[PDB]
């Protein structure tokens, strides 16, 4: 359970390009935005071709068994971006978590 | 006798399938993900 | 050389409620002077012919024609032709076109599944299958309306009819939506739709809601103790 | 006169052991001497067919050419070609069967979806659908068991693979079971067990039964003992 | 002397399906030699109306014609007018009526209230009912159905339009269904499906059934000790 909160600043033209471990069996790997109003997690990012509908077209995901982190890429920042947002495994999304970060605007 | 799964330990069974005349008996997977092949 | 017929199937009938049946001309040569009527029983005259086609690579022709009629002139049972008179084509040939026969008409049952609990849990989108089963004949239109608005024609997508093995030649059908997963769990609607031939105002609808499949009561039992 | 392309289905390369191709002739005439035969894009000729079939009631003949082949030529996208040759036609008909690769495979989703409610009402039937999702590309087997048994497919009702909304190359297939009300309502599990290429195993399956597919009762008799212990 | 112009009903449109407009003359003075017909916008000419009266008992001299026309011929607005002969007239009177355009269609509300817990009480009969409201304009056609069949029209009763109370011009409706008690306390969804020209399909209906409500009803029993 790591919890390594990053203060990546973002922008409009700025790009933030999260890290996550990965468990490199061909599992279902995913980036989930918690929505504390909901108190669930929203799948962000997944291992299929699923894109969130805010999220549609300027999110890319970079998969390196090399190295061992997996990395998500946000293209453009529009500053509502301010979440947490937990990377895991698992066929789950809310109890399978691994890793959370939050990350940030502007600066 | 247990009641959950082990997250990182693999279930499977055997399951009866035929595909007409032969019975090739496949083992299954009662819990992708949690193992591989 | 030959010009077949196209009916307005049930599902443009019910949308479309300005029946129109047009007549195609396959393999015939890209010329003018092309003769296009529809004359019915007593064979008089129908609304004017337009939207002729181009040239095509095959030097084929299609001299269609579109035409507004009623939609119960086709219930009085109208034995429609469509003649076509070309130069390839001296004799002029006779089409045949109606409402046909009356079938064995049955009633079609539509049900509204949830999506599984299980896959409620990737948060990725739920799926929502209105089956419609059990119905005769075929031509069955099945349309989605989350509220009371039809959502866009590309977000379900519908079967075809298909025989039912444990009854006689009843078919059944059926289509799905795939909401976003975060749109099911708001309460939001979906009310399925459905129109076939046979029902008594020609329409059903169903409507599945997110407070549908929770269990009814909880019977829970604590019995903390102290032995073993 | 018509005459069929069937690609060997992944139901027969990975349980049969016979990756073999055939191809149907229909709608012709009650004749023989039929030369169908099967070669590869090189113009060699493979081996033949045996045990002729027979006519149809419709008054139409109906008869099969096979080749076996190994699996490593199906994976690698070989254009085969059936040839019939008979008097009706003075040219003879062609047809290629081969595997298109630069597909990717994806890995199907198994989703168990019970009876309606309202469906068990009438006390007539119950429908249990099986609907497999995401998998590419299609042609995948999907069949049920009935406490361990398999089933006739005089019961269940499959569906061909259909493209997917918001996918690009992914399907989705449907698969209803209908079942007498009675036979749902006491227990009687049933499963459904599918098989596609991607899948790791190659073999999955789900399940349902009344006490699981959306239940009206959660029956719990939990019990905690030796609280304090050792 | 005088022509009514009976229009085509909405209730009659939607359970008949065969739209039939009626010319029913009244006041005359009884004598014979009546063809009465009907014309179209463009003079249309309609079949004539079968089993016409003939002198009234009244001594009004009514003559009751009923034509046969397209619908698509009502809700376009074409107008049609009815030729009236009689003996006494010396030009055929003339009946000009067209559906009429201009008011504004507000799709309906149906909300179905289930049974109030006080009638179930007694256990004598239940009275489901449908409001139909927000509807506008008038004229909205409601029926039940269980288990797909429609009831007779002797079972339910529908309230006739009212203007609504607070809301701009506007009506609302009602409809009740009596049911025995141990009817509703088995199944029986009762459908109540409303027809009226403004809704998107022209055809809405809602469910309420015994469980329709009564959310989840747990039972924690502890035996702590
Ligand atoms: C099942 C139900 O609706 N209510 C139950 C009741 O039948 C039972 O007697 C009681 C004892 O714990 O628990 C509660
Ligand atoms: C609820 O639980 C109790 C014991 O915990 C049991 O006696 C009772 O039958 C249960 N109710 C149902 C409907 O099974
Ligand atoms: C509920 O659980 C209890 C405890 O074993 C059992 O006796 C009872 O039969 C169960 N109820 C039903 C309806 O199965």
């Amino acid at each position: 359970r790591i919890l390594p909160e990053v203060k990546v600043e973002g922008e409009l033209g700025g790009s933030v390009t999260i890290k996550c471990p990965l468990p490199e069996m061909h599992v279902r790997i995913y980036l989930c935005r918690e929505m504390a109003g909901s108190g669930t997690c929203g799948t962000v990012v997944s291992t299929t071709n699923f894109i969130k509908a805010e999220y549609k077209g300027r999110v890319t995901l970079k998969q390196y068994p090399r190295k061992n982190l997996f990395l998500v890429e946000v293209t453009q920042l529009t500053e509502s971006d301010s979440g947490v947002y937990a990377c895991g495994a698992g066929m789950n999304t809310d109890r399978g978590k691994t890793q959370k970060v939050t990350l940030n605007v502007h600066s | 006798t247990c009641y959950t799964y082990d997250r990182n330990k693999c279930y499977t069974a055997v399951v009866p399938l035929v595909y007409g005349g032969e019975t090739k008996m496949v083992e299954t997977a009662l819990t992708p993900d949690a193992c591989y092949p | 050389i030959r010009v077949f017929a196209i009916p307005p199937s049930f599902a443009s009938i019910f949308l479309t409620k300005s029946t129109k049946l047009t007549c195609l001309v396959t393999d015939l040569t890209t010329y003018d002077s092309v003769t296009i009527s529809w004359t019915r029983q007593n064979g008089e005259a129908v609304k004017t012919h337009t939207n002729i086609s181009e040239s095509h690579p095959n030097a084929t022709f299609s001299a269609v024609g579109e035409a507004s009629i009623c939609e119960d002139d086709w219930n009085s049972g109208e034995r429609f032709t469509c003649t076509v008179t070309h130069t390839d084509l001296p004799s002029p040939l006779k089409q045949t076109i109606s409402r046909p026969k009356g079938v064995a008409l049955h009633r079609p049952d539509v049900y509204l599944l949830p999506p599984a609990r299980e896959q409620l849990n990737l948060r990725e989108s739920a799926t929502i299958t209105c089956l419609v089963t059990g119905f005769s004949p075929a031509d069955v239109f099945v349309q989605w309306m989350q509220r009371g608005q039809p959502l866009s024609p590309e977000k379900y997508v519908t079967s075809a009819p298909m025989p039912e093995p444990q009854a006689p030649g009843r078919y059944f059908a059926h289509s799905i939506l795939t909401v976003s997963e975060e749109e099911w769990n708001t309460g939001e609607t979906y009310t399925c739709v459905v129109a076939h031939e046979a029902l008594p105002n020609r329409v059903t609808e169903r409507t599945v809601d997110k407070s549908t499949g929770k269990p009814t009561l909880y019977n829970v039992s604590l019995v903390m103790s102290d032995t073993a």
